[PDB]
RNA sequence: CUUCUUCAGGUUGGACAGCUGG
């Protein structure tokens, strides 16, 4: 029979899922004293442009650089009240804002976590056995998620990656991200004689030990322990209740082969499998950390608190 | 019912025989995005354009008059923006609109405010990532 | 008689309800939606509306098994949804009705499409790698009011089938409409439903009213 | 004294009259839609409509409830439809035509063609496996003016019979004509319903317009 | 009443033969795909460019005019898009677009402009499907 | 006249013993479809290539030339593509064609291109279909 | 500093077939 489970979500961390990619200031503003984003309601904005300086002469100018702060306010002199949605704080914690991965939207703007993206991560926990089973499985056959609910876009932020290897190392790279401490809503359902509750709970848990024990743990006792400690917390054996969602979470989340297979042989066929992918004259992977105010608060990229409740 | 790539756009034929012409003309000799590199364009990079040209002709399809309505105008406008937005972010995007008149199709439609020229530039572009696939694609 | 059974279907999550990816404009998504040929607006199929009711109530008016034929279900569904036996052929009461897009103006003036375009990928676990996939889906909140047919073969069955129909609206509650439904699309939530009698007028249709508004 | 019944047929959703299906080329859908064999026009045959017509009034005038043979209708179905009884031959006072789509410049105005191509399947419940199939339909908004000859006989009946005309096109416009209907297909209504006489004039010919608009 | 193949010539007598020797080269070498894999052409791989055909194919009929009208041509043009454009997202049906001469037959109707040659064309395009149906099916 | 059916001919004096005998030959060990059978051809299968027979014999039988024209060689080739496309279409017709050589009269016919050659041959097509009445049927 | 723009699987099945009257 179907049981239906309504599913919360706390992201403890960050959590990013992408939608799209733009590069320096063109789809958006950026205020680097007041460390604001500003995101331009793109209809009006040509509705502005209608009005006022003609469209040719503001994209004559788009040849890479050109940020909308240096336009807006300082080529043009003009103020901005139409030409926002939402905004979004930005933490630089010495490599520019180059590129933004903005939030996956739906069609009015709001966030929300999209479809498949809980099924991959329960995927994950569930496929603990074989990499055979994949499409004929009829587990996930009859496993059913839903979407996200409504999310407040007060609830956003930039955050930049950050490294574990020997040293903190900022990057580049910028995404929007969901702030610590958001409760979402969500709705799975399954068949119960291919899946029980206590079966995702003991997938979940089996998934989170074989992190935390074997490569958390792990990886912190072969690299280094005070270079997170700002807070680093990273709390285990919380009874399964841990689940990673969004981007940034780290190449382990996404690959089962540490949980079928001891830590050498995993190691070496992580080593060999990623060899393949990435030519770098380097060593085991290590942990994508991030800053928050001011302190730098160590948050877990993709850290989610997982909870579940019948119907 | 005609526009300007720069020779001719006629509804009968050569909407398709001229991005017959510009995609064997990007092959002939692709962009070169630096020095020393080699540069191949990939269809998921004028994604967005489709999407929103796709849009305007669902909207414009559905009308029985010849010039387009305001709404429609702002967003052909939109369609140019979203241009300029997507090539100047990789600039063989730039290579591609260039070289294919894309955006001298855009200013064409928008001068003649007529729902057949919007027609055949949809038309046109359909024809071009037709071609695009044919010969390369990826 | 003719008894209406109207409503309104509101599309909680995106629907996608698979069309041809062909008969359509060349360069669009990979996996486009079903439309009306003329007007281009998004459908719902009254088909695939009628199958998966027909489905879902089959399956809780047999204690959640089904593996038999559409022709040897219930008594009650076989009389509202029809059947073709060679003994005896019932016709259906419940005559459904393809679904177009209705609250079109209420997106355009909140500046959204009909369809949003979704962007989905699948990651190898031998590997991290992940195939970049495009599928379209019609935007939540897309209203779609319908008209279902009903016939009044007798007048002692039609609190009990109308209860069922109630039940099988319910059911897709707590279900999906169309197309990729496990990954969290197609979720719908019906509103406003009400009976009306199509000619003349029907006593006791305030019964019946009552027992499908709640 | 002969009468004409003007109007047009508009398809709310696809049509689908079935077809040959055997000399529609090589390489067709799979289920063709009945087509005018020189202008390749989608037709409503007059036998079709008539027919649907036909069983829903005798269904609504008799009691709701309709299980005789044709011949032993209603003295008014008998009349207007005629009978081939043996020692009751009543001529049929209705002549139904077919009816080709006149609307084919407006639906290439939109760039549609007249017939659409719609996919549907049936999962098989013990597998849960598909299986598609395409059907041809006439597309949504298709328009079909038609023309049908009244024999005015008695003079005394013409209101009641244009009141049962009436009545049987209001109960076309809450049933389907032709094909899938039950599975969202057929549905048609009917405008601009115009009575005029074929020859001379009818001293009450206003009467039955004002019954056949209202 | 002639369309063209290359060194190969297609009549209103000898299409039926053509199509069968195109389409028994097809089955006696199946396209083999990257991965070492043959792979066999379905009819709804080609379902949109066939029901493109028959739809040009019927407004065509309704016209007693050996010259082909300009929107005729244009449809026949927008057919041959979408015979490219499904080309290059199928490399089988490419192939088969190749082994065949859909292309070439399409591009000779584009030429001769003239009524009979399209409706020789609708016959070509006819008979492969009925030999490929014949010999492999769906 | 001579009429080759494959093995063995016929003539103006033959054609109904050989109809009769392919028939009686077809209700003895008739088809088997994959799954065992075990039905046999309904005239609603081959339906449409008879009336193709039809309207050709109407058309040679209003000629008195002895020599086929191009324009009616043209109806008996797509007569050749028809049976080839519902003999793919079923297999229950194409043993039906096979055995009862509807193919390789067409092909006598499509080679000697004379009237008596076409008259003879619907004279045997009408034998067999006489012959599959009042045997099997419907 | 990384590449994939979709891959894999189903592709129609069953029923009726002329009956009354001169």
């Amino acid at each position: 029979m179907k049981k239906t489970y309504r599913v919360t979500l706390t992201a403890l961390g960050p959590i990013f899922i992408g939608g799209g990619e733009k590069l320096k200031k063109y789809e958006y503003i950026f205020d680097k004293q007041k460390k604001v984003a500003h995101m331009i309601d793109h209809t009006k904005f040509t509705k502005y442009l209608l009005e006022k300086n003609l469209l040719d002469d503001f994209t004559s100018r788009v040849n890479s650089h050109f940020d909308l702060y240096d336009y807006l306010v300082n080529k043009k002199g003009i103020v901005f009240m139409p030409l926002v949605k939402y905004s979004v704080p930005v933490a630089q914690f010495s490599p520019p804002m180059n590129d933004l991965n903005t939030f996956v939207k739906d069609a009015f703007g709001r966030p929300y976590i999209p479809g498949s993206s809980l099924k991959g991560a329960l995927r994950t926990a569930i496929l603990n056995d074989l990499k055979e089973d994949t499409k004929e499985n009829e587990v996930f056959a009859h496993l059913q998620v839903s979407d996200s609910e409504t999310i407040d876009l007060e609830n956003l932020k930039v955050y930049q990656k950050v490294d574990y290897s020997k040293t903190a190392k900022p990057l580049p790279l910028y995404r929007e991200c969901l702030k610590p401490n958001t409760e979402i809503t969500f709705t799975v359902s399954f068949d119960d004689e291919y899946l029980t509750l206590k079966k995702i709970q003991n997938a979940l848990h089996k998934t989170y030990q074989h992190y935390y024990i074997k490569w958390l743990k792990g990886g912190k006792v072969g690299e280094t322990l005070i270079k997170g400690v700002f807070a680093l917390d990273q709390p285990s054996q919380n009874q399964g209740e841990i689940i990673y969602i969004g981007g940034g979470a780290g190449f382990v989340s996404k690959t089962l082969h540490y949980k079928s297979k001891n830590r050498d042989q995993a190691r070496n066929d992580s080593f060999d499998i990623l060899k393949q992918l990435f030519r770098t004259t380097y060593s085991k992977m290590r942990s994508v950390p991030d800053n928050v105010p001011t302190g730098k608060h160590y948050l877990e990229m993709g850290k989610a608190r997982i909870k579940l409740e019948e119907l | 019912t005609e526009l300007k790539i720069g020779n001719e756009k006629v509804n009968s034929t050569n909407f398709g025989d001229f991005a017959e012409k510009a995609i064997r003309g990007i092959n002939h000799k692709p962009f070169v995005n630096s020095k020393g590199g080699e540069q191949k364009i990939t269809t998921s990079k004028i994604r967005g354009i489709l999407e929103l040209v796709n849009k305007v002709y669902n909207r414009v399809i559905n009308t029985n008059d010849v010039e387009l309505s305001e709404n429609i105008l702002a967003d052909i406008a939109y369609i140019k923006v979203k241009i300029a937005y997507e090539s100047g972010r990789e600039p063989v995007v730039k290579d591609f609109i260039q070289r294919t008149a894309f955006t001298a199709a855009i200013t064409d439609v928008m001068n003649q405010r007529t729902r057949e020229s919007f027609l055949l530039f949809a038309r046109y572009v359909e024809s071009l990532i037709a071609y695009f696939k044919f010969y390369g694609g990826k | 008689m003719k008894l209406v059974i109207e409503g309104t279907i509101v599309l909680k999550t995106g629907m996608h309800i698979g069309g041809s990816s062909d008969f359509s404009a060349i360069g669009a998504v990979d996996s486009p939606v079903v439309r009306d040929t003329l007007t281009r607006l998004p459908l719902i199929p009254g088909s695939s509306l009628k199958g998966k009711m027909r489905y879902l109530l089959a399956k809780e008016l047999n204690n959640g098994i089904l593996l038999n034929e559409p022709n040897n279900d219930q008594d009650e569904i076989l009389r509202l949804f029809g059947s073709s036996e060679k003994d005896k052929i019932r016709r259906a009461r419940l005559k459904f009705n393809d679904i177009k897009l209705s609250n079109l103006a209420e997106l355009e003036t909140f500046n959204v499409s009909s369809t949003e375009v979704k962007f989905e990928n699948t990651i190898n676990r031998k590997t991290a790698v992940a195939n970049p996939r495009q599928i379209e889906r019609v935007i939540a909140g897309s209203k779609f009011d319908f008209e279902i047919f009903y016939n009044l073969d007798d007048i002692k069955e039609v609190e009990k089938d109308f209860e069922n129909i109630k039940q099988g609206f319910d059911l897709l509650e707590f279900d999906y409409l169309g197309g990729h439904g496990t990954r969290g699309s197609g979720r719908i939530a019906f509103e406003n439903l009400s009976v009306i009698t199509a000619v003349g007028n029907f006593e006791k249709i305030n019964t019946l009213n009552e027992i499908l508004g709640a």
